[PDB]
């Protein structure tokens, strides 16, 4: 096959500035290269074909270039809505192949998270399990530390978290951390606390409740 | 035009994955109907096509196990992949191209297909509610298999402030996700907030109103 | 990658046998697993040859058992389609599609003599 190697794997660019995404073919393709954009939970969207010409409707700031083996997509005046995975395709020969994609992140000013804690529901408790959820809302950058405390005891190994893709309007992330305990373990403690450390917070913030 | 993929979300190993793409709009007359898949943590893999002439192509990496066919009397084309393994877990895309040497320029939403011995299991839905001016509500969608699960709020009328997090794999082999929304505290007594949860592989449909 | 046709146009007699040529560059030993060849005309599949193996189940009714590709000559960079017992329905634009590394296609127009 003709292998299409993209570089970089990921990039972070500020708004209004320029991002450069390279795609390198393992043999001459001469201009049978297309560029695509895939926003989260959406199908890929054709941006360029024949390696410098735009599809109808694609804004002016998306410009493709290159010929031979070296191809480049350039996105000028970067917008918040430009968060996506960008990838190339060659149609010079069969089988068609794609670059593995470049994840474009927007850099912006720091934003502290808003923190919320949720106790387990009475219905779930009847089933023998307690799930305690902590929410970190609309913060930047992505790096964040969630520490669960139960009667001032630092928790380890009993929590899982996931993070949303960067928001296409305000360029922030959100984070959800779930502490999972047996009903028995849950009923044996009182203070359930979530301690959040983030570069936007001058000191860690703690949200908590008391069982009962 | 518009392409819509359909079929099982779960197939046991050593069986044959069967999928269908329903083709509408302008795409009915486009010359080449393709299949593409994306294995997690891997680049997009071009599977093959079927043409308006009835001719087929399949990637040599897959040719042995793949059968592509069509039925123009229903405006469909199909994909059958035999002797599937965990390597065949992927989001499967149907997609069109105008010519034999043109890019794949219109994509369907894609559908996830997991290969696994585990049984389908519907989820339990629990409320996320607190024990300021901004308040957070949500629903915990726990212990389902396989992916995906869809969550909306107020039957799709509420999108602002909604964060539906990536599902997380628990040690039991079941998935769990939470979806949250932030709202004015001054609306809690007067406006209703209802999460709409749909787990198609288990035909589970749940509308849950979460309160204060 | 450029596929070449020696003749732009064949004029054939009714009931004859014909052989239309497609050249594609090979370098020094055919890699059969990389070779893909289609012969078609304009909704109809005549030959399907993908990654070294043929599949005639795809071939159209018009050309059944009548048109075939000649395999030993694939080594020479030559993809030749062999149409037996030509008739006026076989007239039309034909097209060769070859992928070996890169890929290209060429068209050839065919005219078939009236009887006598």
């Amino acid at each position: 096959d003709i292998v299409m190697t993209q570089s970089p794997d990921s990039l972070a660019v500020s708004l209004g500035e320029r991002a450069t995404i390279n795609c390198k073919a393992s043999q001459n393709v001469d201009t049978s290269v297309a560029w695509f954009q895939q926003k989260p939970g959406q199908p890929p969207k054709a941006l360029i074909y024949s390696a410098s010409f735009r599809y109808s409707g694609v804004p002016d700031r998306f410009s493709g270039s290159g010929s031979g083996t070296d191809f480049t997509l350039t996105i000028s005046s970067l917008q918040a809505e430009d968060v996506a995975v960008y990838f190339c395709q060659q149609y010079y020969g069969y089988p068609f192949t794609f670059g593995q994609g470049t994840k474009l992140e927007i850099k912006r000013t720091v934003a502290a998270p808003s923190v919320f804690i949720f106790p387990p529901s009475d219905e779930q408790l009847k089933s023998g399990t307690a799930s305690v959820v902590c929410l970190l809302n609309n913060f930047y950058p992505r790096e964040a530390k969630v520490q669960w405390k139960v009667d001032n005891a630092l928790q380890s190994g009993n929590s899982q978290e996931s993070v949303t893709e960067q928001d296409s309007k305000d360029s922030t992330y959100s984070l959800s951390s779930t502490l999972t305990l047996s009903k028995a373990d849950y009923e044996k403690h009182k203070v359930y606390a979530c301690e959040v450390t983030h570069q936007g917070l001058s000191s860690p913030v703690t949200k908590s409740f008391n069982r009962g | 035009g518009q392409l819509q993929e359909s079929g099982p979300s779960l197939v046991k190993p050593s069986q044959t994955l069967s999928l269908t793409c329903t083709v509408s709009g302008d795409s009915i007359t486009r010359g080449y109907w393709n299949w593409i898949r994306k294995h997690p943590g891997k680049g997009l893999e071009y599977i093959g096509y079927i043409s308006y002439t009835g001719s087929t192509y399949s990637n040599l990496s897959l040719k042995s196990r793949v059968t592509i066919s069509r039925d123009t009397s229903k405006n469909q084309y199909y994909l059958k992949l035999s002797s599937v393994t965990a390597a065949d877990t992927a989001v499967y895309y149907c997609a069109t191209s105008t010519g034999w040497l043109d890019p794949v320029d219109y994509w369907g939403q894609g559908t996830l297909v997991t290969v696994s011995s585990a049984s389908t299991k519907g989820p339990s839905v629990f409320p996320l509610a607190p024990c300021e001016s901004t308040a957070a509500l949500g629903c915990l969608v726990k212990d389902y298999f396989p992916e995906p699960v869809t969550v909306s709020w107020n039957s799709g009328a509420l999108t602002s402030g909604v964060h539906t997090f990536p599902a997380v794999l628990q040690s039991s082999g079941l998935y769990s996700l939470s979806s949250v929304v932030t709202v004015p505290s001054s609306s809690l007594g007067t406006k209703t907030y209802t999460c709409n949860v749909d787990h198609k592989p288990s035909n589970t449909k749940v509308d849950k109103r979460v309160e204060s | 990658f450029t596929v070449t046709v020696p003749k732009d146009l064949y004029v054939v007699e009714y009931g004859s046998n014909m052989t239309i040529e497609c050249k594609f560059p090979v370098e020094k030993q055919l890699d059969l697993a990389a070779l893909i060849v289609y012969w078609e005309m304009e909704d109809k599949n005549i030959i399907q040859f993908v990654h070294g193996e043929e599949d005639l189940k795809v071939q159209h009714s018009s050309y059944r058992q009548r048109a075939r590709l000649l395999k030993d000559q694939l080594s020479l960079g030559n993809a030749a389609l062999q149409i037996t017992d030509v008739k006026l329905q076989d007239a039309g634009v034909y097209r060769c599609m070859i992928s070996y590394g890169g890929a290209d296609y060429k068209r050839i127009t065919v005219k078939v003599n009236a009887p006598y």
